[PDB]
Protein backbone atom coordinates (compact mmCIF):
# COMPACT_ATOMS: atom_id res chain seq x y z
CA UNK A 1 0.00 0.00 0.00
CA UNK A 2 0.98 3.48 -0.56
CA UNK A 3 -0.33 6.80 1.42
CA UNK A 4 -4.27 7.48 -0.69
CA UNK A 5 -4.55 3.71 -0.27
CA UNK A 6 -3.49 4.04 3.48
CA UNK A 7 -5.89 6.79 3.80
CA UNK A 8 -8.76 5.09 2.08
CA UNK A 9 -8.23 2.14 4.16
CA UNK A 10 -7.99 4.34 7.75
CA UNK A 11 -11.05 6.21 6.97
CA UNK A 12 -13.31 3.05 6.23
CA UNK A 13 -12.37 1.88 9.72
CA UNK A 14 -12.47 5.26 10.95
CA UNK A 15 -16.54 4.74 10.03
CA UNK A 16 -17.05 2.14 11.56
CA UNK A 17 -15.37 2.89 15.54
CA UNK A 18 -17.97 6.26 15.15
CA UNK A 19 -21.18 4.58 14.39
CA UNK A 20 -20.25 1.44 16.59
CA UNK A 21 -17.29 1.63 18.93
CA UNK A 22 -19.67 3.04 21.71
CA UNK A 23 -22.26 0.96 22.18
CA UNK A 24 -23.08 -1.60 24.34
CA UNK A 25 -24.30 -5.00 23.87
CA UNK A 26 -28.05 -4.44 24.07
CA UNK A 27 -27.20 -0.84 22.14
CA UNK A 28 -25.18 -2.73 19.02
CA UNK A 29 -27.98 -5.75 19.13
CA UNK A 30 -30.44 -3.29 18.06
CA UNK A 31 -27.37 -1.75 15.73
CA UNK A 32 -27.03 -5.24 14.02
CA UNK A 33 -30.73 -5.79 13.24
CA UNK A 34 -31.04 -1.97 12.20
CA UNK A 35 -28.30 -2.49 9.52
CA UNK A 36 -29.68 -5.91 8.26
CA UNK A 37 -32.75 -3.96 7.01
CA UNK A 38 -31.00 -2.07 5.01
CA UNK A 39 -29.35 -4.60 3.32
CA UNK A 40 -32.83 -6.70 2.81
CA UNK A 41 -34.20 -3.44 1.28
CA UNK A 42 -31.08 -2.73 -0.72
CA UNK A 43 -31.22 -6.28 -2.38
CA UNK A 44 -34.76 -6.07 -2.91
CA UNK A 45 -34.02 -3.02 -4.99
CA UNK A 46 -31.68 -5.21 -6.68
CA UNK A 47 -33.59 -7.80 -7.45
CA UNK A 48 -36.00 -5.30 -9.10
CA UNK A 49 -33.41 -3.91 -11.04
CA UNK A 50 -31.77 -7.21 -11.87
CA UNK A 51 -35.41 -8.32 -13.89
CA UNK A 52 -36.16 -4.84 -15.21
CA UNK A 53 -32.62 -5.43 -17.29
CA UNK A 54 -33.80 -8.85 -18.20
CA UNK A 55 -37.06 -6.94 -19.71
CA UNK A 56 -35.24 -4.36 -21.48
CA UNK A 57 -32.94 -6.62 -23.36
CA UNK A 58 -36.27 -7.99 -24.90
CA UNK A 59 -38.00 -4.88 -25.36
CA UNK A 60 -34.70 -3.93 -27.65
CA UNK A 61 -34.49 -7.23 -28.97
CA UNK A 62 -37.79 -6.64 -31.11
CA UNK A 63 -37.30 -3.53 -31.54
CA UNK A 64 -34.34 -4.22 -33.20
CA UNK A 65 -35.74 -6.84 -35.52
CA UNK A 66 -38.67 -4.08 -36.24
CA UNK A 67 -35.92 -1.35 -37.59
CA UNK A 68 -34.75 -4.70 -39.41
CA UNK A 69 -37.33 -5.41 -41.48
CA UNK A 70 -38.94 -2.06 -42.27
CA UNK A 71 -36.56 -0.83 -44.76
CA UNK B 1 -63.46 -20.75 -43.67
CA UNK B 2 -64.81 -20.21 -40.54
CA UNK B 3 -66.99 -16.90 -39.46
CA UNK B 4 -65.59 -13.73 -38.53
CA UNK B 5 -67.38 -13.83 -35.68
CA UNK B 6 -65.74 -16.96 -34.18
CA UNK B 7 -62.07 -15.70 -34.73
CA UNK B 8 -62.90 -12.24 -32.64
CA UNK B 9 -64.33 -15.14 -30.11
CA UNK B 10 -60.89 -16.71 -30.08
CA UNK B 11 -58.63 -13.54 -30.05
CA UNK B 12 -60.84 -12.40 -26.59
CA UNK B 13 -59.80 -15.91 -25.34
CA UNK B 14 -56.47 -15.44 -26.52
CA UNK B 15 -55.94 -12.18 -24.28
CA UNK B 16 -57.35 -13.83 -21.62
CA UNK B 17 -55.04 -16.55 -20.81
CA UNK B 18 -52.03 -14.25 -22.01
CA UNK B 19 -53.49 -12.07 -19.39
CA UNK B 20 -53.74 -15.24 -16.97
CA UNK B 21 -50.13 -15.87 -18.08
CA UNK B 22 -49.10 -12.47 -16.96
CA UNK B 23 -50.21 -12.28 -14.16
CA UNK B 24 -49.48 -16.16 -12.99
CA UNK B 25 -45.79 -14.74 -13.84
CA UNK B 26 -45.95 -11.71 -11.33
CA UNK B 27 -46.72 -14.10 -8.45
CA UNK B 28 -43.64 -16.30 -9.79
CA UNK B 29 -41.43 -13.46 -9.43
CA UNK B 30 -43.11 -12.47 -5.47
CA UNK B 31 -42.44 -15.97 -4.67
CA UNK B 32 -38.31 -16.28 -6.46
CA UNK B 33 -38.03 -12.81 -4.80
CA UNK B 34 -38.63 -13.91 -1.27
CA UNK B 35 -36.49 -17.11 -2.09
CA UNK B 36 -33.63 -15.01 -3.28
CA UNK B 37 -33.85 -12.33 -0.19
CA UNK B 38 -33.88 -15.18 2.17
CA UNK B 39 -30.01 -16.45 0.75
CA UNK B 40 -28.88 -13.26 0.79
CA UNK B 41 -29.89 -11.50 3.64
CA UNK B 42 -30.34 -14.12 5.85
CA UNK B 43 -31.90 -14.02 8.73
CA UNK B 44 -30.00 -12.82 12.18
CA UNK B 45 -28.58 -15.43 14.80
CA UNK B 46 -28.17 -12.78 17.85
CA UNK B 47 -28.32 -14.88 20.74
CA UNK B 48 -25.59 -16.56 22.14
CA UNK B 49 -23.51 -14.09 20.61
CA UNK B 50 -20.71 -12.19 22.84
CA UNK B 51 -19.88 -8.58 22.69
CA UNK B 52 -16.66 -9.48 20.42
CA UNK B 53 -18.49 -11.13 18.02
CA UNK B 54 -21.43 -8.99 17.79
CA UNK B 55 -18.88 -6.05 17.53
CA UNK B 56 -17.29 -8.21 14.74
CA UNK B 57 -20.61 -8.81 13.11
CA UNK B 58 -21.82 -5.77 13.17
CA UNK B 59 -18.71 -4.19 11.52
CA UNK B 60 -19.27 -6.62 8.38
CA UNK B 61 -22.63 -5.59 8.15
CA UNK B 62 -21.10 -2.23 8.20
CA UNK B 63 -18.92 -2.72 5.40
CA UNK B 64 -22.15 -4.65 3.39
CA UNK B 65 -24.57 -1.86 3.42
CA UNK B 66 -21.52 0.17 1.17
CA UNK B 67 -20.87 -3.18 -1.11
CA UNK B 68 -24.14 -4.08 -1.84
CA UNK B 69 -25.73 -0.11 -2.44
CA UNK B 70 -22.98 -0.04 -5.42
CA UNK B 71 -23.30 -3.68 -7.01
CA UNK B 72 -27.14 -2.21 -6.87
CA UNK B 73 -25.70 1.03 -8.17
CA UNK B 74 -24.24 -0.73 -11.05
CA UNK B 75 -27.07 -2.39 -12.28
CA UNK B 76 -29.18 0.98 -11.72
CA UNK B 77 -27.03 2.39 -14.35
CA UNK B 78 -27.63 -0.06 -17.17
CA UNK B 79 -31.05 -0.38 -17.06
CA UNK B 80 -30.74 3.41 -17.03
CA UNK B 81 -28.64 3.27 -20.15
CA UNK B 82 -31.21 0.70 -21.43
CA UNK B 83 -34.48 3.15 -20.81
CA UNK B 84 -32.14 6.13 -23.27
CA UNK B 85 -31.60 3.59 -25.68
CA UNK B 86 -35.38 2.49 -26.21
CA UNK B 87 -36.52 5.70 -26.34
CA UNK B 88 -34.09 5.51 -29.28
CA UNK B 89 -35.31 2.68 -31.23
CA UNK B 90 -39.01 3.31 -30.20
CA UNK B 91 -37.80 6.83 -31.94
CA UNK B 92 -35.71 5.18 -34.98
CA UNK B 93 -38.79 3.24 -36.14
CA UNK B 94 -41.59 6.03 -36.07
CA UNK B 95 -39.51 8.00 -38.15
CA UNK B 96 -40.07 5.10 -40.87
CA UNK B 97 -43.88 5.07 -40.62
CA UNK B 98 -72.95 9.99 -36.11
CA UNK B 99 -73.81 8.93 -32.58
CA UNK B 100 -75.86 5.53 -31.84
CA UNK B 101 -78.21 7.24 -28.30
CA UNK B 102 -78.55 10.26 -30.42
CA UNK B 103 -79.96 8.84 -33.84
CA UNK B 104 -82.36 6.18 -31.73
CA UNK B 105 -83.31 9.09 -29.42
CA UNK B 106 -84.23 10.81 -32.22
CA UNK B 107 -86.36 9.27 -34.33
CA UNK B 108 -88.15 7.10 -31.65
CA UNK B 109 -88.11 7.92 -27.83
CA UNK B 110 -88.64 4.74 -25.75
CA UNK C 1 -60.72 -2.40 -37.55
CA UNK C 2 -63.20 -3.57 -40.17
CA UNK C 3 -64.41 -7.49 -39.32
CA UNK C 4 -64.64 -6.44 -36.29
CA UNK C 5 -67.57 -4.91 -37.03
CA UNK C 6 -68.87 -7.56 -39.35
CA UNK C 7 -68.58 -9.26 -36.19
CA UNK C 8 -70.58 -7.16 -33.70
CA UNK C 9 -73.88 -7.31 -36.67
CA UNK C 10 -74.03 -10.95 -36.54
CA UNK C 11 -73.99 -10.64 -32.61
CA UNK C 12 -76.97 -8.05 -32.78
CA UNK C 13 -80.12 -9.85 -30.79
CA UNK C 14 -83.63 -9.77 -32.50
CA UNK C 15 -84.10 -7.64 -29.79
CA UNK C 16 -81.91 -4.70 -31.49
CA UNK C 17 -82.51 -5.84 -35.21
CA UNK C 18 -86.26 -4.68 -34.37
CA UNK C 19 -85.12 -1.71 -32.86
CA UNK C 20 -82.77 -0.92 -35.93
CA UNK C 21 -85.46 -1.49 -38.46
CA UNK C 22 -88.19 0.43 -36.79
CA UNK C 23 -85.29 3.66 -36.81
CA UNK C 24 -84.59 2.59 -40.19
CA UNK C 25 -87.82 2.77 -42.12
CA UNK C 26 -88.37 6.65 -40.28
CA UNK C 27 -85.08 7.39 -41.98
CA UNK C 28 -86.13 6.17 -45.43
CA UNK C 29 -89.60 7.99 -45.29
CA UNK C 30 -90.40 10.47 -48.75
CA UNK C 31 -87.53 8.44 -50.01
CA UNK C 32 -88.48 6.77 -53.80
CA UNK C 33 -86.23 3.76 -53.57
CA UNK C 34 -86.56 2.80 -49.73
CA UNK C 35 -82.97 4.27 -49.02
CA UNK C 36 -80.91 6.81 -47.36
CA UNK C 37 -79.12 9.47 -49.84
CA UNK C 38 -77.71 12.63 -48.69
CA UNK C 39 -81.41 14.16 -48.22
CA UNK C 40 -82.31 11.21 -46.09
CA UNK C 41 -78.71 11.65 -43.93
CA UNK C 42 -79.10 15.21 -43.95
CA UNK C 43 -82.48 15.80 -42.46
CA UNK C 44 -81.41 13.43 -38.94
CA UNK C 45 -78.03 14.88 -38.74
CA UNK C 46 -79.91 18.45 -38.85
CA UNK C 47 -82.06 16.58 -36.19
CA UNK C 48 -79.50 16.43 -33.89
CA UNK C 49 -77.13 19.20 -34.19
CA UNK C 50 -75.17 20.13 -37.45
CA UNK C 51 -75.25 20.66 -41.38
CA UNK C 52 -72.29 19.10 -43.45
CA UNK C 53 -72.29 19.61 -46.57
CA UNK C 54 -73.94 17.49 -49.86
CA UNK C 55 -69.97 16.10 -49.83
CA UNK C 56 -69.17 15.75 -46.01
CA UNK C 57 -72.80 13.39 -46.57
CA UNK C 58 -71.67 11.51 -49.62
CA UNK C 59 -68.51 10.96 -47.64
CA UNK C 60 -70.41 9.08 -44.86
CA UNK C 61 -72.33 6.95 -47.19
CA UNK C 62 -69.61 5.95 -49.11
CA UNK C 63 -67.79 4.83 -46.03
CA UNK C 64 -70.39 1.95 -46.09
CA UNK C 65 -71.76 1.30 -49.44
CA UNK C 66 -70.59 -1.63 -50.84
CA UNK C 67 -73.16 -2.02 -53.66
CA UNK C 68 -72.14 1.11 -55.35
CA UNK C 69 -75.40 2.35 -55.14
CA UNK C 70 -74.77 5.89 -53.44
CA UNK C 71 -77.60 5.20 -51.22
CA UNK C 72 -77.27 3.47 -47.67
CA UNK C 73 -79.74 0.27 -47.28
CA UNK C 74 -80.93 -1.72 -43.77
CA UNK C 75 -77.89 -4.37 -44.60
CA UNK C 76 -75.47 -1.24 -45.11
CA UNK C 77 -77.32 0.79 -41.97
CA UNK C 78 -76.01 -2.20 -39.09
CA UNK C 79 -72.72 -1.35 -40.49
CA UNK C 80 -73.20 2.33 -39.68
CA UNK C 81 -74.81 1.68 -36.05
CA UNK C 82 -72.11 -0.82 -34.66
CA UNK C 83 -69.09 1.38 -35.98
CA UNK C 84 -70.91 4.50 -33.52
CA UNK C 85 -71.24 2.21 -30.64
CA UNK C 86 -56.62 -2.02 -25.97
CA UNK C 87 -53.34 0.50 -26.03
CA UNK C 88 -50.38 -0.48 -27.04
CA UNK C 89 -48.69 -0.70 -24.00
CA UNK C 90 -51.02 -3.49 -23.30
CA UNK C 91 -50.82 -5.20 -26.28
CA UNK C 92 -46.85 -4.72 -25.58
CA UNK C 93 -46.87 -6.69 -22.68
CA UNK C 94 -49.04 -9.43 -24.05
CA UNK C 95 -46.99 -10.07 -27.11
CA UNK C 96 -44.30 -11.48 -25.04
CA UNK C 97 -46.48 -14.14 -23.20
CA UNK C 98 -47.20 -15.38 -27.09
CA UNK C 99 -43.53 -15.60 -28.20
CA UNK C 100 -42.50 -18.39 -25.49
CA UNK C 101 -39.49 -18.76 -27.23
CA UNK C 102 -38.43 -15.28 -26.97
CA UNK C 103 -37.46 -14.70 -30.67
CA UNK C 104 -39.30 -11.69 -31.20
CA UNK C 105 -42.28 -12.98 -33.13
CA UNK C 106 -44.87 -15.53 -33.15
CA UNK C 107 -44.80 -18.52 -35.01
CA UNK C 108 -47.17 -21.23 -35.97
CA UNK C 109 -46.61 -23.77 -33.19
CA UNK C 110 -46.60 -20.61 -30.59
CA UNK C 111 -49.78 -19.74 -32.10
CA UNK C 112 -51.21 -22.96 -31.57
CA UNK C 113 -49.97 -23.59 -28.02
CA UNK C 114 -52.06 -20.62 -26.77
CA UNK C 115 -54.84 -21.78 -28.89
CA UNK C 116 -54.75 -24.81 -27.51
CA UNK C 117 -54.63 -23.68 -23.76
CA UNK C 118 -57.38 -21.47 -24.57
CA UNK C 119 -60.73 -24.09 -23.11
CA UNK C 120 -62.17 -24.52 -26.78
CA UNK C 121 -61.66 -27.31 -28.87
CA UNK C 122 -59.33 -25.68 -31.85
CA UNK C 123 -60.26 -26.89 -35.38
CA UNK C 124 -57.52 -26.61 -37.66
CA UNK C 125 -59.37 -24.40 -40.09
CA UNK C 126 -59.14 -21.76 -36.84
CA UNK C 127 -55.38 -22.36 -36.88
CA UNK C 128 -54.76 -21.96 -40.56
CA UNK C 129 -57.24 -18.64 -40.75
CA UNK C 130 -56.01 -16.99 -37.93
CA UNK C 131 -52.47 -16.80 -39.01
CA UNK C 132 -53.74 -15.69 -42.57
CA UNK C 133 -55.60 -13.40 -40.52
CA UNK C 134 -52.10 -12.22 -38.86
CA UNK C 135 -49.76 -12.25 -41.11
CA UNK C 136 -49.98 -9.97 -43.79
CA UNK C 137 -46.33 -10.27 -45.21
CA UNK C 138 -46.80 -13.81 -45.62
CA UNK C 139 -43.78 -15.01 -44.06
CA UNK C 140 -44.67 -17.74 -41.34
CA UNK C 141 -45.06 -15.87 -38.44
CA UNK C 142 -46.43 -12.77 -36.66
CA UNK C 143 -44.18 -10.18 -35.92
CA UNK C 144 -45.19 -7.20 -33.38
CA UNK C 145 -46.54 -4.41 -35.77
CA UNK C 146 -48.69 -7.43 -37.49
CA UNK C 147 -50.13 -8.10 -33.91
CA UNK C 148 -50.76 -4.68 -33.13
CA UNK C 149 -53.45 -4.76 -36.33
CA UNK C 150 -54.23 -8.43 -35.22
CA UNK C 151 -55.89 -7.44 -32.01
CA UNK C 152 -57.13 -4.04 -33.31
CA UNK C 153 -60.54 -3.91 -31.66
CA UNK C 154 -60.53 -6.46 -29.27
CA UNK C 155 -61.62 -5.74 -25.73
CA1 LIG D 1 -75.90 0.95 -50.88
CA1 LIG E 1 -41.35 -17.19 -31.65
CA1 LIG F 1 -45.11 -11.60 -40.49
Amino acid sequence: QTELEKKKKILAERRKVLAIDHLNEDQLREKAKELWQSIYNLEAEKFDLQEKFKQQKYEINVLRNRINDNQ
Amino acid sequence: KISASRKLQLKTLLLQIAKQELEREAEERRGEKGRALSTRAQPLELAGLGFAELQDLARQLHARVDKVDEERYDIEAKVTKNITEIADLTQKIFDLRISADAMMQALLGA
Amino acid sequence: MDDIYKAAVEQLTEEQKNEFKAAFDIFVLGAEDGSISTKELGKVMRMLGQNPTPEELQEMIDEVDEDGSGTVDFDEFLVMMVRSMKSEEELSDLFRMFDKNADGYIDLEELKIMLQATGETITEDDIEELMKDGDKNNDGRIDYDEFLEFMKGVE
